[PDB]
């Protein structure tokens, strides 16, 4: 199907059954459906901690580099995952959400203590 | 820079050229 | 005020007019606008030349509006504007000239300094100070204080209006302040500096009473706050300047009155919250004003001479010096305009040579 | 950031300002 | 196997193209505004909240140029947004103008100027953008030199930055595998990257236009 515009984007396809999310890191034409056709699958991601308490992430770094070079963009979740991986700098919103969480914790601690 | 055209001796277009008639001829 | 030699029209009248019946070009323009095609700047210039009466002036201003709202309004001609003004003077349509100048936006009236001075001199000859004030304000809005003749004329008109006018509305204060500050800055003499002080005082009153936006909105004034600070700076500059430069006692008195009145007596915020307001700085302003006024009187740099009297002195003294050079420049502009009209005819005929081919191609 | 920049943002977003927050804690509170 | 030609489809395409061409709306129509509802009458869309005060209080570029000779050609025009955002002088030289004569007050159209941003000028005059916006202002003929007086601040900046941890590790490992035991840190040059403020004017020449 001819697409008017659009561009490659490295993103996540939400597979897995209900209440059991699981993501396939794929490089697909941005206009294509979320779980639909995709140019190439670059890895996978399991949000639910496994028996070892690990959120497994597989990133085919070679192909990820190749596609970023070819000009694929990066969805915010993928940028955050790469930042956690250390392949990219920590996302500004990751840092700022950490700080917001810290302030929330400080506020809640103060409120609980000031009974 | 600058140029002018003359409201005398004009050559003019037409309103509603009606290309529908042209296709009615074509088909 | 200006010499009859200045008022001389001989050259412009001798301009190489092309004579037609005004109805001729009127019909031509009507046909062009009916076709929705662009009239020629040369055509409108020729119609302006063919103006010959008061009703013809009315027809000409109507066609001027129509042309201004046309693609070639980007090609208006200074000689055409000067011809319009001269014709209005000729047929006593000075009211229409003033109205069109005020509505320059709607019509494109952008006269040169020479024409501005011509209109102002005609108004003063008629004694029409009330409307010479409006012409001065229009000059201010156009930012055409580039010549001492216009600067002096505007200063004299404004000071006369101040002398004959006591009650003020904040918009009038804004206009007065701008129209004084501009030529005041232009004039590097005691009169110019006193005018700058007067205008700054008025503008500062407007700022503190209405709003800095109210001051700088659509005016040729800067938006940086601290007009009172600039006034005090002007006084300090005069004090540190050569003693020959003096500040008018009337200007100093009005500035003191403004400060005293301010001291005695939806929403948006334009000032950075860290920068204090003039409302808070008022007491320091008053203290600095008192100290500087005492210092200036001690230095003797204060001038108790009346503003209007001193302006009249300067007008009688330096005006003719300005008038001679102004007339020389006007003659240079006249011959330039003649050459430009020749060029317009050249282009028009050269294009008509091809315009002979519209149907020939067919 | 400089107080100048904080004031500039205050001006820019006047009427829709959140409580200016200082630097965050050096480390995550443990929530005793 | 031969297809049946789509004559009516071709006619529709061409007719729509011609209709759009011949009824191309005027600027004074597209960029009108209702200062009561702050809605553009032509399309009926309401302007965003953050532009309400600016639309009510400030003026447009051509709305100013209409009150100047040669449409103020050769003057310096600054934007209120620029003035508020940056302490440095930013403005256009306004080399050329082309208003929409059809407007009653000739307060719409196009302009071309030499951009000066943050006090750094450009090499050519190009088309303006956001002409139709309301955050424009005029530099008075006087005060022009003082306002535009810009002291070039020291521009020296980081030549390079560290790689992200994993990329650094990858590069180092590849080097060691190749035997390149040079222990010098791997750095990523950034001078090549010409960072520009987000509000920097964009190329109006490539911008689109509204349609009816």
């Amino acid at each position: 199907k001819a697409y008017r515009g659009g561009h490659l984007t490295i993103r996540l396809a939400l597979g897995g059954c209900t209440n059991r999310p699981f993501y396939r890191i794929v490089a697909a034409h941005n206009k294509c459906p979320r779980d639909g056709r995709f140019v190439e699958q670059l890895g996978s991601y399991d949000p639910l901690p496994n028996s070892h308490g690990e959120k497994l992430v597989a990133l085919n770094l070679d192909r990820i580099r190749h596609w970023i070079g070819c000009g694929a963009h990066l969805s915010k979740p993928m940028e955050k995952l790469l930042g956690l991986a250390g392949f990219f700098p920590l996302h500004p919103m990751m840092i700022t959400n950490a700080e917001r969480l810290r302030r929330k914790r400080a506020r809640e601690v103060l409120l609980a203590s000031q009974k | 820079q600058e140029r002018f055209l003359f409201p005398e001796y004009i050559l003019d277009p037409e309103p509603q050229p009606t290309r529908e008639k042209q296709l009615q001829e074509l088909q | 005020l200006l010499s009859s030699a200045y008022v001389d029209s001989h050259k412009w009248e001798a301009r190489e007019k092309e004579h037609y019946c005004l109805a001729d070009l009127a019909s031509l323009m009507d046909k062009t606008f009916e076709r929705k095609l662009p009239v020629s700047s040369l055509t409108i210039s020729r119609l302006i030349d063919n103006i010959s009466s008061r009703e013809e002036i009315d027809h000409a201003e109507y066609y001027l509006y129509k042309f201004r709202h046309s693609p070639n309004c980007w090609y208006l001609r200074n000689w055409t504007i000067h011809t319009w003004i001269r014709q209005c003077l000729k047929y006593d349509a000075q009211d229409k000239a003033l109205y069109t100048l005020v509505n320059k936006v709607q019509y494109g009236i952008f006269p040169d300094n020479f024409t501005f001075n011509l209109l102002m001199d005609s108004f003063i000859k008629k004694e029409n100070y009330k409307d010479a004030l409006s012409v001065v304000f229009e000059v201010m809005m156009q930012e055409a204080f580039e010549v001492p003749s216009t600067q002096l004329l505007s200063l004299y008109v404004l000071f006369h209006c101040l002398a004959k006018k006591t009650d003020f509305s904040w918009e009038e204060e804004r206009n007065f302040g701008a129209s004084l500050l501009l030529p005041g800055l232009k004039q590097k003499n005691s009169v110019g500096f006193s005018s700058q002080l007067y205008g700054y005082a008025l503008l500062g009153k407007v700022e503190l009473q209405q709003g800095l936006r109210a001051v700088y909105h659509n005016m040729p004034l800067i938006w940086k706050p601290g007009y009172l600070d600039r006034a005090l700076q002007v006084m300090e500059k005069v004090a540190a300047s050569p003693e020959d430069i003096k500040l008018c006692r009337e200007a100093l008195d009005v500035l003191g009155a403004v400060l005293k009145a301010l001291t005695s007596a939806e929403k948006l915020v334009e000032q950075l919250d860290i920068e204090e307001t003039e409302q808070s700085k008022l007491p320091q302003y008053l203290e600095r004003f008192k100290a500087l006024h005492s210092k200036l009187q001690a230095l003797g740099k204060i001038e108790s001479e009346g503003l209007l009297s001193l302006t009249t002195q300067l007008v009688k003294e330096k005006l003719s010096t300005c008038e001679a050079e102004d007339i020389a420049t006007y003659e240079q502009n006249l011959q330039q305009w003649h050459l430009d009209l020749v060029q317009l005819i050249q282009r028009e005929q050269q294009q008509r040579e091809q315009a002979k081919q519209e149907y020939q191609a067919q | 950031p400089p107080e100048r920049e904080l004031s500039r943002l205050r001006r820019l977003y006047q009427g829709h300002l959140q409580e200016e927050s200082g630097p965050p804690p050096e480390s995550m509170p443990k929530m005793p | 196997k031969k297809v049946r030609p789509r004559l009516i489809a071709e006619l529709a395409r061409r007719v729509r193209a011609l209709r759009e061409q011949l009824n191309r709306p005027r600027d004074s129509q597209l960029y009108a505004v209702d200062y009561e509802t702050l809605t553009r009458p032509f399309s009926g869309r309401r302007l965003p909240v953050r532009a309400w005060a600016d639309v009510r209080r400030e003026s447009r570029l051509l709305q100013l140029l209409g009150r100047l000779p040669l449409f103020g050609l050769g003057r310096l025009v600054t934007r209120k947004s620029w003035l508020w955002q940056h302490d440095e002088p930013c403005y256009w030289r306004l080399t050329r103008v082309r208003p929409d004569y059809t407007a009653q007050n000739l307060d719409h159209g196009k302009a071309w100027g030499i951009l000066t941003f943050k006090g750094k000028t450009e090499s050519e005059a190009r088309e303006i953008e956001h002409v139709m916006y309301h955050d424009w202002r005029l530099v008075p003929k006087h005060e022009e030199e003082a306002f535009t007086a810009f002291t070039p601040a020291p521009e020296d900046s980081l030549a390079s930055v560290p790689y992200p941890p994993l990329l650094r590790a990858m590069i180092i490992a590849e080097r060691q595998k190749n035997g390149d035991t040079s222990t010098e840190e791997p750095m990523l040059n950034v001078q090549r990257i010409r960072m520009e403020p987000w509000d920097y004017p964009a190329k109006q020449e490539d911008k689109g236009r509204a349609k009816g």
